């Protein structure tokens, strides 16, 4: 059977300036033939550490790799918003004519910056949507930390279907998120109700934006 | 101590290529 | 040195596809040229490697994926009996545990024909108090396969652009939105939406309200 790399935890969080650790366990001994990658959207995975503990070029010293055999650890100290990413270990060994090249399952690192409450925008459907048979209403939650929940209300009724959410990566400078939430309805459903409301909740505080179909 | 199948570190081989 | 993958696109379930990794600035023969894939939202997965004349495969890939050297600068990946489980970005890497990666090429295993996006402007409701700085956007809806490229004012407007990750609907089509904060200095503002798979480019000039 191919070597299996078990990576834990699946997600870890710390405040800016803090320290996080993650572990990679190999099902077979691989000496120090193990690397760590950092992955953010926009570019392929970036090599951080090779041969268990050797920093790759340009990688700052706050990243530290340790371990051997079947147990490996990556430690990130003095965390910065730029370190928000998903980290993967990979076996990188040739043993008995077999390449041991399996990846671990990854650890998402969330970096907790300064709290910022969202502002919220709602975008009524452009006039040419309704002819298509479906209407997609877009809500955006701007520049916020920590995470929010979004609900949609139509004439006061909470929607339970037709919602799709997409969150940007944490900002590399200030750790904030941005969120798009869309509500998709048939044209008949859209034309059958008046008020469309996007509600964004952070902790116990909510920010609401609405429009009336007939006004836009 | 080397015994059995030796482990060759391919990440090192790549870094030193 | 650099790597670039090619060959990604839409393929029908049950079909075959060949990807190519093209190297510049080094001799592939001296490295374990390695294929890695990543299904959307999932982890990295080692497929196999080629070092000179020797090939190595992950057990899950043996038989269905084949790696070969096709020139002094290229290795390929031939994949067969494709299903939706094979939808992924495919990357080539110089070395097992190496640092040089291509940008990836996207393989989408789906029965759908290529479908160009519908592009709709995003602007505040008519009759909200206007603002000199306003956030406008474009909704890019109902396309297949990924990717699309979204620019603003033909690349001349870049500061404060937020293009959200695409989301795949249960229908199998994709959608994303892009928004930007603008003053009159960027007006008129136009989103440019290019979709390689349909050879389409849509320019949508976004009025500052729905009026």
């Amino acid at each position: 059977a191919d070597v299996v790399m078990t990576q834990t935890p699946s997600s870890v969080s710390a405040a800016v300036g803090g320290t996080v650790t993650m572990k990679c366990q190999a099902s077979q001994s691989i000496s120090t033939a193990l690397v760590w990658y950092q992955q953010k959207p926009g570019q392929p995975p970036k090599l951080l550490i090779r041969s268990t503990s050797t920093l790759a070029s340009g990688v700052p010293s706050r990243f530290k790799g340790s371990g051997s055999g079947t147990q490996f650890t990556l430690t990130i100290s003095d965390l910065e918003c730029a370190d928000a990413a998903t980290y993967y270990c990979q076996s990188a060994a040739l043993i008995g004519g077999v390449v041991f090249g399996a990846f671990g399952g990854g650890t998402e690192v969330v970096v907790r910056g300064d709290p910022v409450a969202p502002t919220v925008l709602i975008f009524p459907p452009a006039a040419d949507q309704v002819a298509t048979g479906t209407v997609t209403i877009v809500c955006v939650a701007n520049k916020y930390f920590p995470d929010v929940t979004v609900t949609w209300e139509v004439d006061g009724t909470t929607q339970t279907t037709g919602i799709e959410n997409s969150k940007t990566p944490q900002n590399s400078a200030d750790c904030t998120y941005n969120l798009s939430s869309t509500l998709t309805l048939t044209s008949t459903q859209y034309n059958s109700h008046k008020e469309y409301t996007c509600k964004v909740t952070q902790g116990t505080t909510s920010v609401v934006q609405s429009f009336n179909r007939g006004d836009c | 101590i080397p015994n059995g199948y030796l482990v060759l570190d391919l990440s090192m081989q790549e870094a030193l290529s | 040195q650099s790597l670039e993958e090619s060959g990604g696109g839409l393929v029908t379930p049950g079909g075959i596809l060949t990807l190519t990794c093209t190297a510049s600035g080094f001799d592939i023969s001296r490295h374990y040229m390695t294929w890695v894939r990543q299904a959307p939202g999932e982890g990295l997965e080692w497929i196999g490697s080629i070092y000179g004349g020797s090939t190595y495969y992950a057990s899950w890939a043996k038989g269905r994926f084949t790696i070969s050297k096709t020139s002094s600068t290229t290795v390929d990946l031939k994949m067969t009996s494709l299903t939706t489980e094979d939808t992924a970005t495919y990357f080539c890497v110089r070395g097992v545990g190496g640092g040089l990666w291509g940008p990836g090429t996207l393989v989408t295993v789906s029965s759908g024909q290529p479908k160009a996006p519908s592009v709709f402007p995003l602007a505040p409701c008519c009759g909200d108090t206007p603002s000199s700085t306003v956030t406008l956007g474009c909704l890019v809806k109902g396309y297949l396969p990924e990717p699309v490229t979204v620019t603003w004012n033909s690349g001349t407007l870049t500061n404060g652009v937020r293009t959200f990750p695409s989301v795949r609907q249960s229908s199998g089509l994709y959608s994303l939105s892009s928004v930007v904060s603008v003053t009159s200095s960027s007006q008129p503002v136009t989103c440019n939406v290019a979709h390689p798979a349909t050879n389409t480019k849509v320019d949508k000039t976004v009025a500052p309200s729905t009026c």
